RNA sequence: AAACUCAGUUGACACAAAAUAGACUACGAAAGUGGCUUUAACAUAUCUGAACACACAAUAGCUAAGACCCAAACUGGGAUUAGAUACCCCACUAUGCUUAGCCCUAAACCUCAACAGUUAAUCAACAAAACUGCUCGCCAGAACACUACGAGCCACAGCUUAAAACUCAAA
RNA sequence: GAGGAGACAAGUCGUAACAUGGUAAGUGUACUGGAAAGUGCACUUGGACGAACC
């Protein structure tokens, strides 16, 4: 399992966010562990909304290997996305 | 340095000055005549003409010194020598005449030979080719070899594994082991040699 | 391949000094340009780069030969100053 | 006769001999000093294989193979095998400017075998095939 | 003999395309370039192989160890002698060229 | 690391490319041309003369049929990286090769037009010294703009010719 | 409706160019890529190769 790390900003543009979301989707398809960190360009809730927005584009593809956590003295948020297992994907399909 | 560059270190050796004049080559006579008109540094308070003076033991005492406690360092050195001599005498008395011929009782010889056995022939130095440093093997000059042997002895004696064991006894035991080619100091020398051999392939990284 | 073996690029060691034999062989290859040719043929040197390198080497050789000629010409004038003081 | 660096010519009547054998009958120690691996195969005067030794076969791996030390090890192993298989003097033919080029000969001698001739057979095309493109680092 | 420079550079009165394209002018400078800057590894290899096959017991490797030490001392001595020998020199040659400078202009 | 279980010697074997010579400076209008042999063959006894026509024009590229050792856009895999749609490693295709047509572009630059002449009284700078006569081609602030429109063309994401508006005091 | 250019004009993702700009740069062309751009083939120096021998 290869770990791909990304660093984003709270005030990231929508176009750049889309580009990085496409890259993250490619990583998930490749079955890598995507460690996304978000820094202040803002509130922690608003920053975590970015993680939620990113994962929205992967409804039955990606999930949170590790949930959002405040790191770097609370300055940054961090999370780890992973591809859904076979069993999780089957459960999603059944749902 | 309070001594001007014109000052030369003194040569404290009775035989050198008592050497017959006829035995002096032209260069030696020139050297003496030149020294007749050269400023000389005052003799340091460490070395004298005493026939019992030993530079190696003096340097070992200096290395063992902590915070300018020359008295204590000399005390530890003499206690170590006395302990070594006592242990060798005990072995000599308790041993049969067949091996008494080989049993050594001279503590100074024992110390010299122990340090010589501890001396490492090859060391590891960082050498850089292209922008990366690697622990390349390299010969160690004589000064570095002697210093490494002495420092390994002192550090191994100073280790905390030996608890409530005074430095005299610790150092005497380690010196005897080194003399007989055993003990942690010789083990460290062998570890250095083993690492050098393991990195033998990097010898060419040296440029000098 | 279709030639006889052990005639081309073969040197005979004298008294067993393979180091001397290899030095002689290396001098032969270098003077004939085989070492440089192999080093350059390791990777494909595109024709423009080859032409530029050849031109640069020609200019370097011209300059070095002229400078060596000048040095050898003036070397005699390295004598002791005959009119020292005045 | 005086020593001449040129090898004796086959068919020509020559007084040179090594272990009672002519030059054309001496075994040949083919060395191949690739960029990162040195191979050494000692064959007879009739291309009958006798010994083989390579940096890779000597336990060296990855970059360690392309070093003079590995080449010496391979040369010593090949020399030992050839010695036990009945080889004293050899004509050395090396094709490659790798790091093991000369270290292979040094090891091949330190292993006992004597060298009578050193041959360079590095394949130098008169162009022909196109090599791979240059590297930009 | 120096290679000919007649009709080599792109100049007026040179119908042929240039043969040479020197980045710097082909005019001798009044100075020459500065002098541009392991040892005894076989004895080391012998000593280390003996150590490897003997368990690093120097007592029975004494001969190889003494050879290695003597060779290292000789290496240092060679460094010293080479340094003193190195010390025609570029400085003297530049002095000579200054005495006889290249005059690419008129006077 | 991935990749192949292929690797060494020897012998047979190209529709690919053409060490050394070449430190030569030649041939051709330019593009180009440096393995060998042969055949054919290198216009003009006065110069200049195409957006106004004819013939060419490297590499890339298109169409159809062959060759395929090696190299190799793209693609795939390894590695690096925050990422690496790159640089580094491996595999392989179009493509480079031959034939018949297209395509008509290059930092196609020696950025220095052809012809004739001079070296004398120099010449912004640099570059490859300064000029004279004659002829054709071209240029007239930058950007818009190797652009839009129009036109021509085997070109259909193209090439050639090629503006204006808005903007600025610069470039 | 949409495109193109220019300007006003503060941001987002990179750091492509200027130093050998960290893979020298660029021309033609082909494919590819948020994006500057990457790569192949040929070409240019509007780069250098340190300018006696080492
Ligand atoms: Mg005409
Ligand atoms: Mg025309
Ligand atoms: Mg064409
Ligand atoms: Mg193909
Ligand atoms: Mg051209
Ligand atoms: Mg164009
Ligand atoms: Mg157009
Ligand atoms: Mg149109
Ligand atoms: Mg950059
Ligand atoms: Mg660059
Ligand atoms: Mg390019
Ligand atoms: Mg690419």
């Amino acid at each position: 399992t290869l770990r791909k790390e990304l660093i984003l900003s709270s005030n990231i543009g929508q176009h750049d966010l889309d580009t990085k979301t496409k890259q993250i989707q490619q990583w998930i398809k490749k079955k890598h562990l995507v460690q996304i960190t978000i820094k202040k360009g803002v509130s922690e809730n608003e920053m975590e909304e970015i993680f939620h927005q990113i994962l929205q584009t992967m409804p039955g593809i990606a999930t949170f290997s590790s949930r959002p956590q405040a790191v770097q003295g609370g300055k940054a948020l961090m999370c780890v996305l992973r591809a859904l297992s076979k069993n999780e994907e089957k459960a999603y399909k059944e749902t | 340095s309070r001594y001007s560059p014109e000052f030369k270190d003194p040569l404290i050796d009775k035989e050198y000055y008592r050497k017959p004049v006829e035995e002096l080559t032209e260069e030696e006579k020139y050297v003496r005549e030149l020294k007749k008109t050269q400023l000389i540094k005052a003799a340091p308070a460490g070395k004298t003409s005493s026939v019992f003076e030993d530079p190696v033991i003096s340097k070992f005492t200096n290395m063992m010194m902590i915070g300018g406690n020359k008295v204590l360092a000399r005390s530890l050195m003499i206690q170590t020598l006395e302990a070594v001599k006592r242990k060798q005498f005990e072995k000599y008395h308790a041993a049969s005449a067949e091996e008494q011929a080989t049993i050594e009782r001279n503590p100074y010889t024992i110390f010299h030979q122990a340090l010589k056995n501890c001396e490492p022939m090859i060391g590891l130095v960082p050498i850089l080719k292209g922008g990366r440093f690697y622990q390349v093997p390299v010969p160690l000059p004589d000064r570095r070899r002697r210093f490494l042997a002495m420092k390994w002895m002192i550090t191994e004696c100073r280790d905390k594994k030996h608890q409530r064991t005074l430095m005299p006894e610790k150092l005497s035991h380690k010196l005897l082991e080194a003399f007989h080619n055993q003990g942690p100091v010789i083990k460290r020398k062998h570890d250095l040699h083993k690492m050098a051999e393991a990195n033998r392939a990097l010898a060419h990284y040296r440029w000098w | 391949a279709k030639h006889l073996k052990f005639i081309a690029r073969t040197v005979m060691v004298q008294e067993g000094n393979v180091e001397s034999a290899y030095r002689t062989l290396n001098r032969i290859l270098t003077m004939d340009g085989l070492i440089e040719d192999i080093k350059h043929r390791r990777y494909y040197e595109k024709p423009c780069r080859r032409r530029q390198r050849e031109s640069y080497e020609r200019c370097r050789r011209i300059y070095n030969m002229e400078m060596a000629r000048k040095i050898n010409f003036l070397m005699r004038k390295n004598r002791a100053d005959p009119w020292q003081g005045c | 006769t005086k020593f001449s660096i040129y090898p004796p010519i086959p068919g020509e009547e020559s007084s040179l001999r090594w272990a009672g054998k002519k030059f054309e009958e001496i075994p040949i120690a083919h060395i191949k000093a690739s960029h990162n691996n040195t191979q050494i195969q000692v064959v007879s005067a009739s291309n009958e294989p006798l010994a083989f030794a390579s940096c890779g076969t000597e336990g060296f791996r990855n970059a360690k193979k392309g070093t003079g030390i590995a080449a010496q090890t391979a040369g010593i192993a090949a020399a030992a095998r050839a010695k036990q298989k009945g080889v004293i003097h050899i004509r050395v033919v090396v094709k490659g400017l790798g790091p093991g080029r000369l270290s292979a000969m040094h090891g091949l001698i330190m292993g006992g075998l004597e060298v009578i001739s050193i041959t360079d057979n590095t394949p130098i095309p008169h162009n022909g095939c196109r090599p791979r493109k240059a590297r930009k680092l | 003999a120096t290679p000919s420079l007649r009709g080599r550079l792109a100049r007026f009165g040179n119908p042929r395309k240039p043969v040479l394209k020197p980045n710097k002018p082909l005019i001798l400078a009044n100075r020459v370039g500065e002098r541009r800057r392991a040892t005894c590894i076989t004895e080391m290899s012998v000593m280390m192989a003996c150590w490897k096959q003997n368990e690093f017991r120097d007592d029975a490797c004494r001969k190889e160890i003494q050879g290695f030490l003597d060779c290292a001392a000789r290496a240092q001595e060679a460094r010293k002698m080479r340094s003193i020998q190195e010390t025609l020199l570029p400085n003297k040659l530049n002095k000579l060229l200054q005495r006889f400078p290249n005059k690419p202009y008129l006077s």
